């Protein structure tokens, strides 16, 4: 079965970076586009980025352009998610979820919490 | 040309003796936007006992369908027409006319 | 088809003994689809237990069921007079479903 | 960015009760539009795209309607598992956006 | 709401062991105006030696399919969605997940 | 109270035809699957045909393959049988039985064995 | 009445030629135009429908292109079996009508 | 298998009338629209009329109106065409072919000679 | 599967003669489809006949074929001492395609 | 001239592994079904497996299943038989054969039967 395992999730301090993961297995990883939604703890969802089967179109939500560089490799059926420069408003549970338009196949989510201590 | 256009299971895949899974298509720019897809779950057929069989093969049921496409792009479209795999039957070498 | 074998033909046991009758079959069943039928005399059959060892609705602990592929067993425990019936087994793995032929249960007095 | 808003933001049935939850794009999409549900600690749970087409596997009882700017996610009988919050989601142009959400009770 | 459109076998029916018929289906206003749809030549399946076998069934591979349709009327079109018989499967009544 | 009513049953000649019905209560009939199983006098069960909930499937021994004709109607909450060029070898106890079913994600799936049973009805095919 | 014109109105070709007849209509149609074959004697035979799609059991060498008033009919590699008359024919308004034909020959 | 067969044609004077008939097997009749095309000696195909499954609808080529009839009886599978104040012109093969805009099934055809001697 | 039983196993006649060889079937042959091939020592078989009595390509007219069902006849007239190789019959009317065990013809001088 | 020239024939252990190719000429290869027939030394013929025109349909023998593999190169003009896990029992002579079809009313009719036939390679399963 299709099945999208996000990890790489941490307590960072603003300013910092972090890198996700989404594990992807049980699909042809190559043929499909993939997706970072994210949802800030009792908050609503919120679409982040997508990328091509081939990597070369991305597209991302204008709060994390800079910043944030969604890439994937293929050979390795994994996601990526490079969080530079990151502020207290990204604090989310991320989820990556094959395809575009509507989701149908999505990870359990992977906790970033942006927070001074 | 451009013409002006308004807008409007018994389980066989599992009881099939040529049994199909359902892979899901998508694109946010083609009416219908996800496309259910079968794939046959054997390259032989299920006999009668539920064993898999090399005298006969399951092949996919294939159909020509019209669907919209936004052009190039979300205002205008194109009608296009794609292959479209909705399910399995079990085939043999034979034809029996 | 499946040929499903019971044994034994008739069984012979005292009340408070327990039964154990089999049902064999001449390929293995799928899925452990497998289901026993009680037919009292004079009476329409009523079932016992499906897929192989899950009881059936009214059904008592006392009736139970085990096995896989080839080989199946019915256990009744505290044989009681009443239990005087016919049990049958019958695969719903392959098709068409078959039946055993059945076993002859009957309760005795102990010597 | 297209905002979506959705009607009523929160609400309370009983089993058997037929919900009606609203979505309005800030400017008019044709049929790119997603209903999801989401219980709580999970993934959201596609139900719907293309404005009223049902996912697979999901029960009749969930049906959608609309077109431009007014859409609708109806729930005829709802069932004790139907408790979660649901959020419509447009496909018109990028970025995707989601609806502020619906928490029903 | 309205929106503008632009415009544009292996023999399995014969092989298949739950053979099919194409039925022509004519419609003078549909886009597509002929639609051949798929019959099951029996009730039963045919087995391996080429007999009816009632031990499994033949059942038609239905598809929700998009034509265009004149309103009411061959300027203005209507989108539609009608039910096609594609081909035909074998089953029995047991289901195997 | 869940009930199945068999009728029908006769005695009848070699070559002859009976039609046995079978009348449903206390349950939803056009949500199940029906069979006939018959009983030779002192031997055992024996399927005989299958119907699905709307009869688009039928299923049949080998037996009775251009004699028997199994059908319904969901309306009259009814399950017949049509019996024509009927054997010595059809004398039997003919059951109605319903099959049992399952909703697993949303997805009805039939079981073929009978959680339901009528108290049959006897067809004797005689000659003298 | 929609009349419709073919040209040329008579040809002559040899076994493996590229053939192409056309058909123009009074006014312009959409797709409903229909391609039919006539051997001496017999009735029509159908080849084409919607302008374009090939009918159950007609040879791939047949092919069909066209839109509004300019319409064609191709044999890509022509038959010694396909000397005969071709018809198109319009199904956009009543009355239905068909071109004057063409002889292959 | 489809079949269509017509009969009816006669050798007819000016002024005259003639019924054919059009005889369908293979098919449930009640289903289809059914359609009458004729082709006069030497000359093309004309569409004559058609007629809805239920008889509720028929329609004529002009040079028909008030003469022709379109006429089905469902329970004999037939077609049928009045002739009335059959003029030369009328001379012609009558076909009858099933459904209405592209025509796939078609009779052998009947004779229609409309001549004064 | 459809079981071909070949008669007789051996055949010994002599030049001129008339071979008559039997293909019998467990089941009916669908539609006459049934074969022959001729094996010759030491050469991969040829095909001599399809739908039980069409002679193959490049066949003389003294091989002839007939049959239907369960039983089918393979005639070599103006028996030639060439025509020593063994003959087996194969039908493609029920998957899996099967082949007869074959029958050895042998030429023999008269006495 | 048409021919089918099978190689990649020898002696090899039981549990071993061989690979069988047959190399055709003279013909659109792409036009047919191809098969492979075996016979064990001084025994009859018998069907292996058989393969559509593009590679989409493979058909096998029971006693293969699991072990051998038929495959075909339509650019190659070649057909293939990867064996696997040799058994004494499949020491045979193993020929490619081309199947009959016929082309009517514009259809493709495939006949299971062996119109021509290569001159076979041999494929003997031992361990002493």
């Amino acid at each position: 079965e299709v099945q999208l395992v996000e990890s790489g999730g941490d307590l960072v301090q603003p300013g910092g970076s972090l890198r996700l993961s989404c594990a992807a297995s049980g699909f042809t990883f190559s043929s499909y586009w993939m997706s970072w939604v994210r949802q800030a703890p009792g908050k609503g969802l919120e679409w982040v980025a997508n990328i091509k089967q081939d990597g070369s179109e991305k597209y991302y939500v204008d709060s994390v352009k800079g910043r944030f560089t969604i890439s994937r490799d293929n050979a390795k059926n994994s996601l990526y998610l490079q969080m530079n420069s990151l502020r207290a408003e990204d604090t989310a549970v991320y989820y990556c979820a094959r395809d575009r338009g509507s989701l149908y196949y999505w990870g359990q989510g992977t906790l970033v919490t942006v927070s001074s201590h | 040309r451009t013409v002006m256009v308004n807008l409007n299971s018994s389980d066989y895949y599992n009881r099939s003796t040529s049994p199909w899974n359902l892979h899901r298509n998508e694109d946010p720019e083609r009416y219908p936007s996800v496309i259910w897809e079968a794939k046959c779950r054997h390259l032989g057929c299920i006999n009668a006992d539920g064993n898999v069989d090399y005298h006969m093969n399951s092949v996919p049921i294939q159909q020509e369908i019209l669907v919209l496409r936004r052009e190039p792009p979300p205002n205008s479209f194109r009608l296009e027409k794609i292959l479209v795999s909705v399910g399995c039957t079990c085939v043999t070498p034979i034809v029996h006319h | 088809e499946i040929v499903l074998t019971q044994s034994p033909g008739t069984l012979s046991l005292s009340p408070g003994e327990r039964a154990t009758l089999s049902c064999r079959a001449s390929q293995s069943v799928s899925s452990s689809y497998l289901a026993w039928y009680q037919q009292k005399p004079g009476q329409a059959p009523r079932l016992l237990i499906y897929g192989a060892s899950s009881r059936a609705t009214g059904i008592p602990d006392r009736f139970s069921g085990s096995g896989s592929g080839t080989d199946f067993t019915l256990t009744i425990s505290r044989l009681e007079p009443e239990d005087f019936a016919v049990y049958y087994c019958q695969q719903y793995g392959s098709s068409p479903c078959t039946f055993g032929q059945g076993t002859r249960l009957e309760i005795k007095w102990s010597h | 960015a297209i905002q979506l808003t959705q009607s009523p933001s929160s609400l309370s049935a009983s089993v058997g009760d037929r919900v009606t939850i609203t979505c309005r794009p800030s400017q008019g999409i044709n049929w790119e539009l997603a209903w999801y549900q989401q219980k709580p600690g999970k993934a959201p749970k596609l139900l719907i795209y293309d404005a009223s087409s049902l996912e697979n596997g999901v029960p009749s009882r969930f049906s959608g309607s609309g077109s431009g700017t007014d859409f609708t996610l109806t729930i005829s009988s709802l069932q004790p598992e139907d408790f979660a919050t649901y959020y419509c989601q447009q496909f018109n142009s990028y970025p995707l956006t989601f609806g502020g959400g619906t928490k029903v009770e």
